């Protein structure tokens, strides 16, 4: 109904660019209007909607509903089982570069992620980040162009910033956790402990007040 | 007694900081002749991480006060006693714990993740030996702690990934056995290095179970390196 | 082994955090029968408290992990046995404590601060020894505890000032023994707010620099008040 209403709305405005991506997942967690959206998207819109949202200008009345379904998309879906390990390359600066080590921030703008540690690489080589969470959508059912096996997290998802360290190459590589995760994630139970790492790590006398 | 009733106080141990007896219950395990399970295996070490561990805190401690307190011909000779008695613990549980390697775990151990954890393992406590060793025994000491981290470290390059928190472990603790026990920040650097530009080259073969493991030995490394390097 | 040579063994174990080493060597000083100096005293009781205190934790510890675990009869048993070596251990620490203080501490000590810290003390180790003790001999090591608590209470009144650090020190472990193990909030409240509105009515009298050691204990009791009335 609500759905049907953005499924309508996505055609109306798209066409069969929009119309070309219904049925892509016949297994179906997510609408009609939320595989479109997905699918437009990781098509060639997350272009121009990413550099909207990060330059926080308004939205034209085509991209609003791209971003609206893709929202339903991330609601619906939610943290998953396991944790994925999936990678974003940029050409120069990302918005994770004022986020300092141990700190959490996010990118404005929908993250937009690869299983392939090549196709990252692809899209640049200023910074390359390797991305762990649960809460992303697998939209390589949808579109998958030069099979990027994409994975994508929501906008304005806040990530933790576990490593970030240069090459000698000069890119930047970091190593980003989906926030949520916590701060016990992570960890093979108590190997820290037992690698015993060389590292380091109100009273006054003698009357046991108790 | 049972392996699982050893284990199980060994875990109830922990938790009351009986790190004693915790080490004594998973000494008993070892000396079953089986291969540890990586539970175990992480439950003797962090046992006698913390046995050994305290007589070297109490010894830097002595030895410290044996420096600040010179004037009396017996106030010092009690000191030179005192150090003494805990270098005589450092030196049995270091050889305890080294002939549980040698007899059991590092024999016994048939995948390379555990092989390399345990001739590791080999190199700290040789390196805890020559702390307090002297002469020809530093010496045998030395020597000992080199060619233990220097075989696991062979291992580690060939069965390994760049990014195992085993592999970089080691890497950190030989790196800091170069600039503490042989006293060369160029050979502590070099490996530093080496072990960290292997490891942001190849982010992409990161564990999913312990990636925030090698993240922070990897920063760890990256600190002594910035911090060796440094006027 | 001479007094001075167990002293400072004695003062080396602490900074090397050696407690049990620390605890043996203040055992020996005490065992040579002659009345222990403030720093002598300061170190037996600083050992003693280190010592029992380690398995006073070990024993809350393995207590807490025993009834939120209690799904296997085999992994329960194992529970009991550590609970057990523990209170083996917490018995033979309180009775060397207060075998000194039977034997040596308490009959050699002839001023009031000395007899009343010492009987202070000896009914600190029968209320550690309360904590774990079961039936008749839990009645037994409270009716202990209690006494000696009172014996030392009394002297504190008639010969120290009511700003001292070991009365107000006393007051603070009596009425901690009435909340904790008499279960009778009432009796602690009314020992801690006596030892503190007498402290309040007579502190005008500053200690010239002791005026900070008295302050922090006087908290202490003052804090633990305001806590109970919740
Ligand atoms: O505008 C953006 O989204 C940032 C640049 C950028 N885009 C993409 S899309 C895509 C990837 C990627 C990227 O690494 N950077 C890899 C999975 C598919």
């Amino acid at each position: 109904g609500a759905d049907k209403a953005l499924a309508d709305g996505l055609v109306k405005r798209f066409g069969a660019d929009a119309e070309k991506y219904l049925g892509r997942q016949p297994g179906g967690i997510h609408s009609d209007a939320e595989v479109m959206a997905l699918g437009l998207y990781t098509g060639i819109h997350y272009a121009d909607l990413n550099r909207a949202l990060r330059q926080g200008q308004e939205l034209d009345a085509g991209q609003k509903l791209i971003d609206q379904g893709m929202s339903a998309a991330f609601e619906k879906s939610g943290q998953a089982e396991q944790v994925v390990k999936t990678f974003r390359g940029t050409r120069g600066g990302d918005a994770f570069n004022a986020v300092e080590e141990g700190k959490v921030g996010h990118d404005d703008g929908y993250l937009s992620t690869s299983l392939n540690p090549g196709v990252a690489r692809s899209f640049g080589q200023g910074t390359i980040s390797t991305v762990f969470g649960r809460s992303g959508i697998d939209v390589s059912g949808i579109s998958n162009y030069k099979n990027a096996k994409a994975i994508l997290y929501n906008k304005e998802t806040d990530m933790r910033v576990l490593l970030s360290a240069s090459d000698e190459q000069g890119v930047t590589r970091r190593v980003l956790e989906e926030a949520a995760l916590g701060e016990l994630s992570g960890h093979s139970q108590g190997l820290l402990d037992a690698l015993d790492l060389a590292s380091k790590p109100l009273r006054m006398r003698g009357l046991d007040l108790a | 007694m049972d392996k699982s009733e050893l284990v199980q106080k060994a875990k109830l141990a922990e938790q009351a900081e009986r790190y004693d007896d915790m080490a004594a219950a998973m000494k008993a395990v070892t000396e079953q002749g089986h291969e540890l399970s990586n539970e175990e295996r992480n439950l003797l070490s962090v046992a006698y991480k913390n046995v050994v561990g305290a007589r070297r805190s109490s010894w830097r401690v002595i030895s410290s006060i044996e420096q600040k307190t010179e004037r009396n011909e017996k106030k010092q000779q009690m000191g030179k006693e005192y150090r003494e008695k805990i270098e005589a613990e450092l030196q049995d549980i270091c050889n305890d714990v080294l002939e549980l390697l040698d007899k059991y775990l590092i024999p016994n151990a048939t995948q390379p993740e555990s092989k390399v954890f345990y001739l590791k393992m080999k190199g700290d406590y040789f390196r805890y030996l020559s702390e307090v060793a002297s002469g020809d025994n530093k010496q045998t000491t030395v020597s000992n702690s080199q060619q233990a981290y220097q075989e696991a470290f062979e291992i580690s390059k060939k069965e390994m990934q760049p990014t195992h928190p085993i592999r970089l472990g080691l890497a950190l603790n030989f790196s800091v056995f170069y600039y503490e026990i042989l006293n060369s920040p160029e050979k502590a650097c070099s490996l530093a290095k080496t072990a960290f530009d292997e490891a942001i080259a190849e982010l992409d073969t990161l564990n999913e179970e312990s990636y925030k493991d090698s993240t922070l030995i990897m920063q760890l490394l990256r600190d002594n390196l910035t911090l060796w390097t440094s006027e």
